[PDB]
């Protein structure tokens, strides 16, 4: 799949546990972690729509109470081909 | 006569057909036909209230009626949090900004 | 923090810290 | 189907109108028209169990208000091979 | 050429005969048969188009209701099924 | 099994009803299918004594309530060597 | 089979809902789909009488409140030879 | 023979069930099944005047409560020959 | 017909007498006699859906009072070919 | 003899003594012993109707004391031939 | 993705803008635009069940307030093989 | 071909078979396991797309909640491990 | 020998200790070890009537309170030859 | 990798999800899945002492909400070398 699941948090404990939720919830590969800046760190994962949805559900449930907690999460399902260079 | 016969489904739908239900007439098929614990029962309810006095509760309502985040009625299966289907509870109370799915 | 299952909740070791780790 | 529907009634007139109901209600085939004797007339049809059941229901529901009324009405769904010589 | 079935029942043959006589005096219906049900029951069968069948059957009925024991069943088939007459004896 | 069982019915519906009961219950050979007249119809089966007894009991106890009912139900244990012309 | 199951409703959505219910609930082969006008849509299927009854009831039940609803349904066991040109 | 019988409803389902009643009620041949528009549907039959009466009467007056219902029924013993193009 | 019905009970007494009810009640063939375990006995038959109804209803009516009696009576109107490997 | 006698009980102490009753009350062949599961044990024998009846009565009388006791005890005067794969 | 999603509305405007919502929400193929009649327009999509769900959600969320608005939006996750001719 | 795992576990085989019927009639799934656990526990295990498996198991659990002895477990599986797969039929 | 003695017990410890009592008390040969299903464990020994009787009495008396207890215990005095296949 | 972890569940799928928790919790080698009989199911894994400790802790935490739920969960640090041939 090409659906884009993705998580935002403050700190790398929530980042990597969100990655663990990604890789334990559904068949989703992460296209990349990123240090946004000012403490913001995000994870970008690719997989099927239901797969990325289950992954983001797991990340949100396991993330909000870790460190500062989850800041944002979003569920792009059809990333247009023009957006791929941005990731 | 009136070949058109109104029969009420187990859930409460009026279907005008011919049916297969019971009556005081033609015999050989009464034999106490009341026990009803079967999925996809096409047996009419009228048989059950007129001849058995026990009304079961319906099935085959595969349509799962959900409300879209913008408060309008969607349906057709459904992929949310079922009360009896477990192992999907975590995350039920979280926000998923973006392409709506639940 | 949800059910323990995936992530351990508030398992202290010596003094105060959650140290849930992995 | 080999399900055997069969209707007994006061004389031949309700029998014929019942056969009309047979052939206009569901897929059945008249295998027999029998005059028992003493005013009894029976009609014998074959077909699928549900079809024959609906047909005989319709035939009765027609015959109650025709003539002197119905006598007897039965649904045999599995005629044994030993019954075949009787029909 | 009328294929609608006009056919009635009488207790005894006297009402059968006089009712059939009224039947064939009251419309152009072809007397296709007389049958002895058993125990004195007699059924008379004629073929004709629907209106003639209706009128003649009515006339036979109000003529036969008094004769002898009287009428038993008076009925009018308008669409005899293709299979009925072979089971009816054609 | 030469034991003769037989059922008398007011009419033809209980007749073949009881015949189906016979041929579904136990070892019976339907030899007699007699439309006596005046509403009396007889079904006559042959077989082992116990099979005949159980069959006729079940058939009568099933078919009494259909139509206007049954007339006679008893068993000929040892049919004689010249009753066959009547069979 | 010869029996004709048949449903009709407001808008194509509940039409295909009833169609999917029937083709999942009975030994029925879908044969006709009619756009009538004013939103009236009719789905008509061919199969055995019991299958026709089961399919019609299942579709009507699963299609009750969805969309704009049914308007009716019926179970016909035999249309005449001259009725199939109407479909 | 040339008597023209008429059945008219909203939605073709009561129309075609009235048609089945036509071909099951009296010797009348249906010669047309017309979609009026806006959901109104019509069946157009031919047969004997009394046959047309019996058929149409029974069918229309039996199928009024079938769903959203029949709207009107009508009979013509002789349409004018010049009204042929409507046929 | 490929419609399915099937019955559950305690032990083989109600199981096999329900099988006899199947085979005397409607023209069906039993494909499965499964010992589920712990007194759980299942009998599954194939046939026409109306015949399935008649058979299973008769079996439930003749089954509940034998030993521990019926546990479950179910019909599968359209067994998916994907389910057939389970049978 | 094809008449099916058969006994259900808890454990096989009563089952084998029930087979003892089978084989002494009558000379009926025993066709199988089955371990149902959950402690249920079944004995299947075949014979003529009277012999089966006598054997089953003796077994029912004998099982009331042994172990937990008998579960169900009824007779099959004639199993349908399609029931044969119940072996 | 063989899952079928579909949305019907009043007027072609909400229909095709909901179709764009389909195509930009998740992975779907717009396999059909259909004119039910009286202003009813239907759009069909195929894709993964989660993809179909997200698509139809977004489509309704687009089409509520477009012209006179949505009337019905629905999903059939696994349509049977007899519904494909409905296109 | 999705490796998403779904289950229905029931007290008795009748709810199991009804649930499997609902599995196939609800969404796309491949049935890999029908297993008699023992003493009446019957398990049906299917595989497919995550959303498809979710919808299928939900519909099955809803359908078989009462039938016979009723449902016992409807525990959707998120994703089996590569190491779990050999134990569930390999 | 022709005397079959045999014990049913809850669990295996009572079964095996009873078997040891059998072999120690009387000259009886263990001819069967059976797992009935659900944990019911059965022992079958063969020997002379007096030896079987004495051994069974001693083992049952010494087995009642062992662990979770004995279920059934009796003696088949005069087993039939066709009971031999039921070993 | 020598430390052996082991657990029952009152049902198969609680055991399966317990093994899922095992493998998603820490590095474990699930060597065995066994049917106890009657519903109990065992799973046994291999790993380090703390690894299996945390794994089974997580499994017990995630198991009670699954069906009947957890029944037994305790672990050993130094397994006896002769046991595994019997495992």
């Amino acid at each position: 799949g090409i659906a884009l699941g993705m998580i935002e948090t403050r700190g790398l404990v929530p980042a990597i546990e969100a990655a663990d939720a990604m890789t334990k919830a559904a068949e989703v590969r992460l296209i990349g972690r990123e240090f946004v800046g000012g403490g913001y760190v995000t994870v970008l994962v690719r997989g099927e729509t239901g797969a990325v949805n289950a992954a983001v559900r797991a990340g949100a449930d396991a993330c909000e109470r870790v460190g500062d907690g989850l800041v944002a999460a979003h569920i792009i399902a059809r990333p247009h081909r023009e957006v791929e260079p941005a990731l | 006569f009136e070949k058109v016969g109104s029969y009420d489904t187990l859930n409460g739908n009026n279907v005008t057909g011919t049916g297969v239900g019971r009556s005081d007439y033609v015999t050989g098929n009464e034999y106490g036909s009341c026990k009803n614990l079967t999925g996809d029962e096409y047996i009419g309810s009228q048989q059950y209230e007129k001849f058995c006095g026990s009304t079961p509760k319906p099935e085959a309502r595969k349509v799962g009626l959900s409300l879209s985040s913008k408060s309008n009625l969607i349906s057709g299966t459904m992929t949310g949090r079922s009360k009896i289907v477990t192992g999907d509870e975590p995350g039920s109370c979280k926000v998923l900004t973006g392409t709506p799915y639940a | 923090i949800a059910d323990a299952s995936w992530k351990v909740g508030k398992s202290e070791t010596d003094s105060g810290q959650t140290v849930t780790g992995t």
